[PDB]
């Protein structure tokens, strides 16, 4: 054993432990004799940074010491239902949109591509028998979930067609939830997606207009009765979720 | 720095639209194939695509045929609005078994329902001749109490006891 | 490097290196050269504790080592559907649970803020056309998922009116999900939750009333044809599911 | 101190350091310092190796590091909707399947218990009011996600009945969806799953036959109106999802 | 050690309780603003709120008018459910073609079913007076079979007959 | 090797059926109660299990009950088809205004739509008793044309006009 060599090997002994410690943040404390288990719980239980991105169009900012992003999901835009005439045919309900996940996606240091969420499809309410507006559609590396279509418009006891929902496109997910596709009308309920549920219309001779519940969703579709003029629900925006495990705030 | 309106076509029509910076990269955010190209701020959802150029939505196609559909339509559940299946099957009932004797014998009540059957009839006919010949005007005032005009006391007290 | 120096040295890397092996629960073997990649497998894979709560009020016991909570997914319970008389109308089925979950939420040692979990909605159904209860509000560490309306009981040729699903309180969890609310009554459907489907009524003579099929569901309300009486099925209760990582038993 | 125990000590210290390097497969650098934070991130973030099976039966390949198995989720097949005869009656849509998700699951390593994925229910429309087939079951691990039931077939002016949903049996889960039961026949609506959502039935006279959207539906059942012959959609087979950390590829 | 019984309400309504051991923080558990407040184990679900009391439910508004409408759709679809749409189209097509000839020339049987016919009106009109004049009764026995007499042997031999 | 082919028998019916190679342990994968058996290949979906036996599937239930529900009801929308609910008033009211006065008075239409109507209401008669007078056939050919004979130039025309 050489009078240097054992040094060198101490030296580097001590400067790889203790790369952990401010790996997730941490002071050298030489007292502690545990310092979180050397950072582990906060490595691997703590740092675990969530966020949730709601934005049109903006640059997600990756931490420095981020190289690998887990579990990312998104969802697109949710379709408005069609509207309804006075007469007696029900509006079919816009589709909701789809929706994606993946894992272990790879992201290099610095800035992101661009997430765009998908805005939801506003209502073509002014007027009687338009069918609405279709979702917007949420695209994040590579990976784009479409927003779901809009309904259809209605004219006198003529029940409109379903509608599609929303598609994967771009690089395959690990896993993909196609949206929920609007209904004819008769039943007339709004298509659900990753995060929401399949909302139904609501009879009232007020246009109430309960929306989707939560993103994703489609609106429930016009109706009509006793001259009634509910143009239909309005859908829900698509959002972004990321988790990733970085010593830096979100 | 400026922001580029892309549309997404499908089929030559247009599903969707957004409005992103120009520094982004189209294909290493929506993948290989989008179909996303880039189209002026005019456009909007539901546009067709013909040849270099985005042609406005086409208006809705006018059918004669939905015209009179739509008529027909409004004026049939009206019947059965203002005078119920089973308030019909009263009136039924009541004029054929008036019907079933002779007229000298009828009571005068029945007499008395016999003609306001008649008016009602006359009232239903022409309901029915005007809606009929509305599809030239489209259901445009003159309509709706024009369309459907007041009916007389006769037919208001046969509705209320039947 | 002085001759006490470089002894204390050797002794921290010492009692830093191993305490990473009882911090996972293993034994300090001097042979194996592993020791599961220093407890790392154990403690990054392993020891991912589930605990699922049901219990309408209780003291969660936080394991001593635990610091911080991962995945705290709760959800509120569900409301039970009206009743129907022997009439013909539909009763509105009552309103799912809503839910929400939380990432990284941080728990001092020792014992738990106590999980309360909403009991699903009794049915009303003493008599006709009463609207049934409505579930019970799930609330842990400061958030609350509330419980869905009950449904809305009906009388003869007029059907109900839509109730309310559950909403989320206190603090903003980063994933809420709204219950799916109750429907008007001709469809009928109850309320869906994060981990219910929305079930359907069931038309029968007998009073079948199939209940929401999972937690958080909400009762599908009753029904009346052919002189039936059958009472609208009954909701389900609200779970907490938490996720942390321990070497001790869950 | 002696003179070989301290030599001892740190080629232990440095075993138990670097088995870490090549835990993660990385090399030894002596330049680095860091080597990815011991790799931690590569041995917590990443080697999150995520398998998607869909073969009716297999052997999974355990790598030899894998221990323990973290987020099984398995979802059983959905049953097909019943056909409908050219008279005024509908069919009822077949029932969702059922499903699962563990955590923490032991798995020696070498080869894995067979999964059996279930197949989608087939469609019995080889003629009108014949009752479609019922979806397999999904088995892995002594837990089985059983298939939801198929559809009933329907006659002239007589609605079917609904049919129930899958189950779950073998170990208990921590948590288990059960699956969404096929309806009536009004709504007529298939049954939805973990990953799938209640499909509606599309009024058609070409037969169109709008199958489940995702994973473990159910077929919306089959329909008539003016003359149509429309059997009902076709269920969707299950999928098991499962997670592992390995330095060895998927 | 005791249970409090707390109750959320909402607009001054009671819509859940909940008894929770009197150790707890109710801000620390439901967050900052909550409406959870004590409340005497008496109190249910769906109580009134007045003042710092606990009104019980008030009972359910007695409306008249919901009690014709219950007494009407009783009897309306009694009708088509005794004798069937297609049932009365024939019999309304047959007694009206009977009647369009003369009596003396009537066929025997045409006759037979127009006496049956009146009878059954006469069956029709009763049913339909008695269910107005229950609305002062709300219902009760008298009810049912009193309310719905029996249909003569005429009124069945016509249902059987078409 | 061979592939054992399973099924799940639940109360003497197979559900479901697999076919898994015969080296797995069907316990170490379905849990401890399954319910799988081995069966030969020719077993199929929705079987008896009688004993230690594969009963194939027991044939339909014959109803003559329902038998004669199907009769009926595919001639109950066809009177409602063929001639509409508003159709269908008018035609009626028509003649029962007519036959309210005498015969010698009626206009020469209305003697014309009184025959009209004899005719329809033959034809109806004719086609009811003919789809009732299927059952020992089961709506086999003779059948469609058959069971409905074409309508006269009279029941068109009355179709027409209303």
């Amino acid at each position: 054993l050489d009078v240097e060599l054992d040094n060198w090997l101490m030296w580097w002994l001590t400067g790889q432990v203790d790369g952990v410690i401010e790996g997730a943040g941490l002071t050298t404390d030489d007292t502690d004799l545990a310092r979180l288990y050397k950072a582990i719980q906060s490595m691997t239980s703590g740092n675990l940074r969530t966020v949730v991105l709601t934005a049109a169009s903006g640059n997600l900012p990756i931490p420095s010491d981020v190289s690998v992003l887990n579990w990312v999901r998104a969802v697109g835009g949710g379709g408005a239902g069609g509207n309804s005439n006075t007469g007696n045919s029900k509006a079919s309900g816009g589709g909701g949109g789809a929706g994606f996940d993946r894992f272990n996606v790879a992201v290099t240091p610095g800035s992101n591509v661009p997430y765009t969420v998908g805005a939801a499809g506003a209502v073509n309410g002014l007027g009687a028998g338009y069918n609405g507006g279709a979702g917007g559609s949420t695209a994040i590396l590579g990976t784009t979930a479409g927003g779901g279509a809009g309904g259809l418009g209605v004219n006198n006891n003529a029940t409109a067609v379903q509608v599609n929902g929303g598609t994967t496109s771009g690089t395959t997910p690990e896993i993909s939830y196609p949206g929920g596709l609007g209904t004819e009308g008769i039943v007339g309920t709004g298509g659900g997606s990753v995060l929401s549920q399949p909302t139904q219309r609501a009879f009232t001779n007020a246009g109430n207009n309960n929306p989707a519940n939560s993103w994703g969703g489609g609106g429930p579709g016009g109706s009509d009765f006793g001259g009634a003029w509910q143009p239909g629900g309005v859908g829900k925006q698509g959002i972004i979720i990321v988790q990733y495990f970085s010593r830096f705030a979100p | 720095m400026t922001d580029k309106h892309y549309a997404r076509v499908v089929d030559g029509l247009v599903v969707e639209t957004k409005t992103l910076p120009a520094d982004f990269n189209l294909d290493d955010l929506f993948g290989p194939d989008h179909g996303w190209v880039e189209a002026p701020l005019e456009v909007e959802q539901g546009w067709r695509k013909v040849g270099a150029k985005f042609a406005p939505a086409p208006p809705p196609e006018r059918d004669p045929a939905s015209i009179l559909a739509g008529l027909k339509a409004e004026a049939s559940r009206h019947i059965f609005a203002t005078i119920s299946a089973t308030a019909q099957s009263n009136l039924l009932l009541a004029v054929g078994l008036a019907s079933a004797k002779a007229p000298s014998a009828r009571t005068p009540e029945e007499r008395d329902l016999l003609n306001v059957a008649d008016e009602g009839r006359a009232w239903i006919d022409a309901v029915r001749a005007r809606v009929h010949a509305l599809a030239e005007h489209d259901g445009v005032t003159p309509k709706g109490e024009d369309r459907w005009p007041a009916p007389s006391e006769a037919v208001l007290e046969m509705a209320a006891k039947f």
